[PDB]
């Protein structure tokens, strides 16, 4: 009888504070191939007075220590979410989200005090500015490389538009967050630019980033069906599923929709004491 | 205000009553640390006495 | 219930222990029933072929139901105080079973023509569920870990700079 | 799964004829570990108080129920890294001696 | 004054005197000790606990224009909130405190 | 191995007992075997406690 | 390893000569001498200003 | 056993019509420090044929008698709401909302016919125009004073920006409603301009309008908690709570959040025959 | 967690041979406090009305049931800073006296 | 290092040294064997796994500027995570170690 594993970490100034799966934790994660940054909402129950003091007071959203020695962590803290299974003491955990806390609330009154939290990926850029002048006359790939260096992310680019010359590409970007909107704007809708975890990915719509890591899928909780854009189904927590990766589909109810699909959007509904522990996938035909 | 003992011998316990080996091992460790961590500072303080 | 073989004659069946002070409370309680209930719910997912899979199981606090008789008035006050108590946890020793971290939820008295001298009563306890049931303690206060109390607002009580000096060094 | 160093009838390190400290593999290490764990006495583990068998307030002292001693002994038998569950306890109490019997179930 | 509590090891942070401080108090054998942080940068490690003796000793620390901290009496964590306090004095107040001290 | 440079330009840094105990346990695990029994009952547990103290 | 490390740390903490010390040397200075020079910034007074 | 009082007043041409607490009336009020006007949704049950004919027919939203002798009441009617408690025959009623009816509906079918109404504060200005020319070069405070005279409201202004000259402040304002948007636009977000009841209030974000009327709050239905902007809690109907006023907070479960806060937004949930009779408060640190 | 100034069998300040007004620590401070509380009478405490024992309306007046006296005395024993609960109240009324006995439980 | 587990045939993929890696470890008869892929394209196949000597033997594979992997001992799938480890070395460290190998 395999048990589920769900940890949430906070990079507090003194160190990490990890909330294990033993408490009541509910998380919903939404990921897509777009410029709009990913979101994760957390439900946390049973926090005591000491831990409420430790955590809830650091999501201030005001600014302090104005001298600003450094950046990144001296504004808002980072949260990392990893989920998986555990069988016979053998673990198969995997990471699914990285972000920073943005919005705080209180949901349930006593005798069980629970809080709700909103986290977004790469929200540190909405405050950081641009200090390196963008290239004036260059090709697409060099613009992408400059953006990756400016944000501070490992990047991958593979498009048919790699040898196209742009004039004045980014001379009107105020902060570091509109770089992604710039990159996506030029060649919509075929070129899709998005930031996943810590990687900037720019690619054509129907290309699998890793052709040799196709995950064969044959066990469905949500019956596959035609989705007006491709296919859409649902499964249990599979650590292998990613964004822009490929899937090979074999069905029993609906054998007519078997084929290769490229993943467009994802969903996560992970709970430690409730029924939902799921992943929802929408795909497009693989070119 | 609360006491602080910091002795190596609280590791020893009432199982090791007829055990010469482990009791000797812990006692020798304790006296080595005494010699080279407490009498050291005592002699050092006495030589800082101008 | 087998197990222990005492050879002691006058033993004790049921007793509520004050887990803070190891004290008995409401020791004079004739008992009519004791019921113990466990509960858990297993989450099932409905597959594609036609089967059905379960991934994990969740456990809720147990509940203990006891029916008692109060031969006096002091017992009734003791029961009411047991219910109203909010800061302590009680350990319950049944015929052969010992449970911990229990805390009363309700009481229900009766006043009927069947019983005049004594009042029949029903009580209910519920376990406070806490992870890591076996804590780890240090004998030395100097070995304790660090607590945060992060980001308090700070307060300013009126007092001169010279006041602190004349109270701290001078003594006043 | 676990391992430990052999100890003699006294709680002392026992060295073989060639003079090598022998690291017991499973099963036997479980036996020695449970035997030792039953002999702690409470309040004697520095860095973890509230572990052991409460001899001087649950068994030797004049009690009322003797159930608390049984639960304490059952706890001490458990908490070993390999023990799964305990099949039997006896608690004889015949005359002046206090007999305790057990048969433990282990994974390996 | 700074809000304290009776725990042998704690570390409270606050925004006072136009700067952001983080202080730490812990019992060490006989006396207390303290760690002081400013702006996320460590300042001092293991400065002791005495009544009337200011915590920050050196000019590159206490101010060009900042403040300083002082205990009224030799602190112990059993009495925190009851007769033992920690007070913060901004630049002018601390300067006049030092002037009057000698 | 697991030694810490706790004497720095700003002063001396003292660690909490849990961290020291975990470091000592890791050192003994690396010494003997990654599945050893380190509890109050076993002799190696007493050695670990002596070292930590 | 452990005994060597504790002896080394004792020898490091022991030697506190002004020609050997570092950082804690500020206390050896404050035993007799005035403490280090506080960082300071030079202000301007009476800078002219003309407008409507 | 104190009873609750909930009175809704309507100003018909012939006179006032008051719906008392004896009927089934539910009301939700939302107030904030913004240019967007306040709102109130009203549920009224048990209205008979005579009262239905008298009231529902005057919510016309067309225009009658285009000649328009006068203004204000010849377009839309005004509704005033006052809620409080009664104990031993002694009352503590207080007004909480003033507005005009905008939208009409019907909610429940027979046997019990219930209606829903939408009211907005100072909605009369969306029809009235401007006939007094704004000043050309002037300070902020005189622009605010002109706006207050034009709308017809008593005003209070207390800002650090009171001595700043603006050029052509309001030369592009069509009707009387955009005056408030103009006033808020210039020095956003530090300067907050809002209209409460019938008073125009312009002030800095973290200043209490009445420094000597701080309400000490020590009994909360909703446990106080941090909300990444300040504090947020909930209480029973306290007439003392207002917008931009201050509160002194003393808690029991959460004593780390005690302090003085300035009120930002409020919500009212008042019912005469249901459980909700509440007030929700969001606060910001006092300066 | 409490304290008080010692008094004699008549409620005055009692001074030692050194004349020192002594701050009694817990337990006997609780005994002195409860003795003073049960003797305080209703309608004597200004700034706190309805506090005290209703001797002239519940005990000395002709009364039917005599549970009111028990409730009032139990309440006056309560409201002390330290009392946790009341173990026994008897109310004998044997002879011409009105015998009252009580045993209280404190935190210590 | 490489977080590994005790399985007779397994695979690992990660981002190391500003590049993507994919290692497939399997038992073959007696010795351990591995297959190395970088950035989706194969590098070498069926490399016998041994202690100390690196997995990449050829210059055009391990680096113009990339790194390499080294086992401390002969691998054994029943010991992984327990006294046996795999380490990744960057360009500079591995160049130093290779020079030391002679």
């Amino acid at each position: 009888m395999k048990k589920r594993i769900l940890r949430v970490t906070f990079n507090m100034p003194y160190g990490p504070e990890v909330i294990r799966e033993d408490l009541d934790v509910r998380v919903r994660i939404m990921k897509a191939a777009l410029r709009i940054q990913n979101r994760a909402t957390m439900e946390i129950f049973g926090l005591t007075t000491q831990l409420r003091e430790s955590l809830l007071s650091q999501f201030t959203a005001w600014k302090h220590r104005q001298r600003q020695v450094g950046r990144e962590d001296e504004l808002m803290i980072k949260v990392s979410v990893e989920a998986g299974y555990s069988d016979q003491g053998r673990e198969q955990v995997s990471r699914v989200f990285v972000g920073e806390v943005a919005i705080v609330d209180i949901i349930s009154p006593p005798p069980d005090i629970g809080i709700r939290i909103q986290c977004y990926t790469r929200q540190i850029d909405r405050t950081k500015t641009i200090r390196n002048m963008p290239p004036a006359n260059t090709t697409f790939v060099k613009f992408v490389e400059w953006g990756a260096n400016e944000m501070g992310l490992n990047f991958i680019c593979d498009t048919s538009y790699n040898d196209q010359v742009l004039k004045n590409p980014g001379r009107s970007i105020t902060v570091a967050s509109a770089i992604l909107a710039s990159i996506q704007d030029m060649y919509m809708p075929d070129v899709a630019a998005f930031v996943d975890d810590d990687i900037l990915i720019v690619k054509d719509r129907d290309k699998v980033i890793r052709p040799d890591e196709v995950t064969n899928v044959n066990s469905f909780v949500g019956i596959p069906s035609w989705s007006e854009w491709g296919v859409e189904f649902q499964c249990l927590f599979e650590p292998s599923i990613r964004v822009a990766g490929g899937v090979a589909v074999e069905s029993l109810m609906n054998p007519s929709v078997n084929g290769n699909y490229v993943i467009t959007a994802l969903e996560y509904d992970l709970a430690s004491r409730d029924r939902p522990f799921y992943i929802k996938v929408m795909g497009s035909p693989a070119a | 205000l609360p006491a602080y003992n910091s002795d190596i011998q609280q590791a020893l316990k009432w199982l090791h009553n007829q055990a010469p080996g482990i009791t000797g091992l812990i006692q020798r460790k304790a006296q080595w640390y005494d010699r080279f961590s407490r009498q050291f500072w005592a002699n050092w303080e006495r030589d800082v006495f101008h | 219930m087998l197990g222990i073989f005492t050879s002691l004659l006058s033993s004790r069946s049921f007793s509520i222990v004050d887990q803070n002070t190891n004290q008995l409370v409401a020791a004079d309680l004739r008992i009519s029933r004791v019921n113990t209930r466990f509960s858990s719910v297993g989450q099932r997912h409905m597959l594609e072929d036609g089967t059905t899979k379960m991934d994990s199981r969740t456990i809720h606090p147990m509940e203990i139901i006891v029916e008692v008789f109060c031969p006096s008035i002091d017992v009734v006050d003791q029961i009411n105080q047991l219910l109203l108590d909010r800061d302590t946890l009680y350990k319950v020793i049944t015929r052969g079973m010992v449970f911990e971290r229990m805390m009363c939820t309700s009481e229900a008295l009766n006043q009927t023509p069947d019983m005049i001298s004594a009042t029949p009563a029903r009580l209910t306890f519920s376990q406070v569920l806490v992870q890591n049931p076996k804590p780890i303690m240090f004998r030395n206060a100097g070995d304790s870990s660090m607590i945060d109390r992060g980001l308090a607002l700070a307060e300013d009580v009126v007092g001169s700079a010279g006041d602190l000096f004349d109270y701290a060094v001078n003594g006043v | 799964s676990t391992s430990t160093i052999r100890t003699g009838t006294n709680n002392d390190i026992l060295l073989d004829d060639n003079g090598n400290m022998v690291i017991l593999r499973d099963v036997e290490a479980c036996a020695q570990d449970v035997r030792a764990a039953m002999l702690m006495r409470t309040g004697e583990n520095i860095f973890d108080v509230n572990s052991g068998v409460g001899y001087f307030e649950y068994i030797f002292s004049p009690q009322k129920s003797y159930d608390d001693a049984r639960k304490s002994i059952a706890d001490a038998i458990l908490s070993s890294p390999d023990v799964t569950g305990i099949e039997q306890l006896d608690i004889d109490i015949t005359g002046e001696v206090f007999g305790v019997d057990a048969k433990v179930i282990t994974i390996h | 004054k700074i809000p304290l509590t009776a725990v042998p090891n704690q570390a409270i942070s606050f925004n006072a005197g136009s700067s952001y401080w983080k202080i730490r108090l812990y019992q060490n054998m006989d006396m207390m000790n303290a760690d002081i942080s400013r702006d996320g940068v460590i300042v001092c490690h293991g400065v002791r606990c005495f009544g009337g003796i200011p915590l920050l000793q050196y000019s590159h620390q206490y101010r060009p224009d900042y403040g300083n901290f002082v205990f009224d009496r030799d602190a112990d964590w059993t009495l925190f909130g009851d007769g033992i306090n920690l007070f913060y004095l901004d630049g002018a107040e601390f300067a006049e405190y030092q002037a009057l001290a000698t | 191995m697991a030694n810490y440079n706790y004497i720095v330009d700003t002063g001396v840094i003292v660690a909490d007992t849990a961290d020291v105990l975990s470091d000592v346990e890791a050192e003994f695990r690396a010494a003997l075997g990654a599945n050893i029994n380190l509890a109050a009952s076993t002799p190696q547990g007493s050695l670990v406690a002596a070292e930590a103290i | 390893a452990r005994s060597s490390v504790m002896r080394n740390e004792a020898r490091i903490a022991n030697t506190i000569n002004p020609n050997v010390s570092f950082g804690t040397f500020l206390d050896a200075i404050c035993a007799l001498m005035g403490i280090e020079r506080g960082s300071d910034l030079s202000t301007f007074g009476y800078g002219v200003q003309v407008t409507g």
